[PDB]
């Protein structure tokens, strides 16, 4: 259930050690540490990012996202 | 099995206090973040609070920012939320949810809360 | 047995905290945390990835992977 | 040292349901993901059913999806496959493994399961 | 559920001492990085001092540096500071916090230090 | 509380085990591990760092940051 | 020792949570997790490693190493 | 301190098995891969054999794959090396080491292996 | 006080997990695990390193540095 | 609160050995990395030796490889230096040190050790 496609505009490391990125206008924050360095590393390199949630529209986190490269 | 065992909800008075307990078994509860989910009747989920492995880390919504309060007791597999000054806008089912609560099927069976005149 | 030899289509990070790769239009999945950042890296550099598994099927959970550079 | 030990099998009827049951030993369980893996007479081995260290989250081959379910007990180091509504299909030998089960190392010797 | 109950404060004469003491609760205390922190009436927070889990590793303000001395019982999960040869410059509310005391969310409630 | 906003001018590893960065002139520590990647790739890519605090002062302490791209 | 000094040929994470690399035809595996990343690096940008064993048959285990760039 | 104590080993002829323990002491030795190393006296060193913490993750030399089988028992801080259908190549001293080999330091003070007949 | 100042000439992973720098013809050791990330990235990027310590003869040990970019 | 006691040092005879004791109090011993350090008069401090956590990986400086060996005891939070064939220019002030021994300030107070005849 795609929440957001696209670049990652921002990361941000949170003071309760979770990790927020504004993908296609909308903010989503996740608790998992594994991700922190990939997805910087997508922002970095221009990845192309889908979050994946099932409750889209609680304000509940992410721990679903899958990196794509750019194309040209 | 994962069980996760909502209890303290109830009738309240508009101003009034509660406290929500949910006791989790069958998974390492230590190894979670954990989060509180409200379901208002008529509208969508709505995320609430959520606290890191670890139980310094704590997240609230806007809408109970300040009224709210995420605790952990990794000793005991206990996750609770502190509820002072009740608004009935916060009347909905009080979910305990695993993770950041994205999935439902990482829920208990939900804790009734109604506050009401 | 090599199941799959290719340039990594795409990287997915799972709910359960597992990690998948669709190399040569089979996705294949990791329990490894290790295997994250040498996975994205191989992904992002242009590397081809030889995944080894017993379970050779789409879908296939694997953990032994080779990374050979672009040419 | 290290034994994986399947039981639960047998020959059961189409619709019909099985809870296969492996017995480990001589490793710390609670510290692997834990896999079940089918082989089928004529075919290759297919993977079935994932579930983490964690032990909230489960994967399951698409296949399965539906009518299988994984569960593990820590507390007895034991891994459970409930199967339900078997099709023939899913006739075959089911191994019990250690990890992914991407390495027949770390296989158990499996359970038959007979759907007809 | 989390507890920073800071003691020690009062009225001491400048050139005096004290010696604060914060009694950690709620969390497994030798995980983390612990603080203080400084809020002088009117003025805006100051970081005082910062000791890492193990307690070798010290940070010292350089308005604090050589007079003040952060340890740490990771027995008695306690964190203390003190505070020799004080200047009327220190007069605030001493908060004890998780971590690098950026947020105010982890600091207890503060003791009070007058020194005048 | 925006504390700093710039590149990352220069980054230092403390005998503590904690990691400073110089942005806009003003010096920020951090206890956070993972930060000490994080903070390396930005100032070796040339991200403007946002150093979010109370403690504002130089020399503070901070755990909470946000990364963009230069342009 | 230095058994092997050379270009990384290829990298390969084992069932066994070890890591191969191939370094001047000869194959050497390490059980450092901290070594991972650093050799997927000097693979990647071309570095040339320098293999240090006691044992320097191919498929003998290593863990010192020495990374200097082209 | 560290130590590494290897015992098991003696005079078998060729076919025959032995089995190889050694007992560490002075370290946490759940915490590090363990393997078995041979020197065969005229010849450099070989690895033999690798276990991984937890003892799953096992790994074994060409020349010996087979024949031989690496376990630990975290419990009773002990390394195994089950060394069956003997030749007289795997005729060494066999030394017990902590991590991959490679640093004699890390090794112990062998155990000795001679394979042999009435020939 | 600061030992070398430099681009890092080599860098050596240890049988003890340590891991040696040799910055302006001299080695430096550190025991920190999130130091070797820090250092071969440094190393590979062209970034020049500033060592501090107490003990400043080549093969003391070190914990200290300070990163700055190329230019 | 940190303290480090260095003892066993003393006149020997060239040739002759003796074992350094240093009894660490008031920090985790068992999570830092220990070394000595010697301060000979007139010279600069020279790094001797070093122990990972755990007592598996030992460094030695160049001038005492193979006569020096570096222990540690983490029940006993005591960190000792097995001194072996001692010659003259081992005559300094031997400091047991927290980490790498690059801080003097997480140094003891040293412990005597003269080798002459």
């Amino acid at each position: 259930a795609d929440c957001a496609k696209g670049k990652i505009e921002f990361s941000k490391y949170n003071e309760d050690d979770t990790f927020t990125v504004k993908v296609d206008g909308k903010e989503y924050w996740t608790s998992r540490w594994n991700l922190q360095p990939l997805l910087q590393s997508a922002q970095l390199t221009g990845m192309t990012v889908t979050i994946k949630s099932s409750t889209c529209e609680s304000g509940s986190g992410f721990a679903e996202v899958q990196f794509n490269n750019d194309l040209e | 099995q994962v069980q996760l065992q909502e209890s303290g909800g109830g009738l309240v008075q508009p101003g009034g206090s509660l406290r929500l307990s949910c006791a989790a078994s069958g998974f390492t509860f230590s190894s979670y973040y954990m989060s509180w989910v409200r379901q208002a009747p008529g509208k969508g989920p709505e995320w609430v609070s959520g606290i890191n492995t670890g139980g310094v880390g704590t997240r609230y919504a806007d809408s109970v920012k300040g009224r709210f309060t995420i605790s952990r007791d990794n000793a005991k597999n206990t996750l609770y939320l502190q509820m002072n000054s009740l608004k009935p806008e916060d009347t909905a089912l009080y979910y305990c949810a695993i993770g950041e609560g994205g999935n439902r099927n990482y829920w208990g069976q939900g804790t009734q809360v109604t506050v009401s005149s």
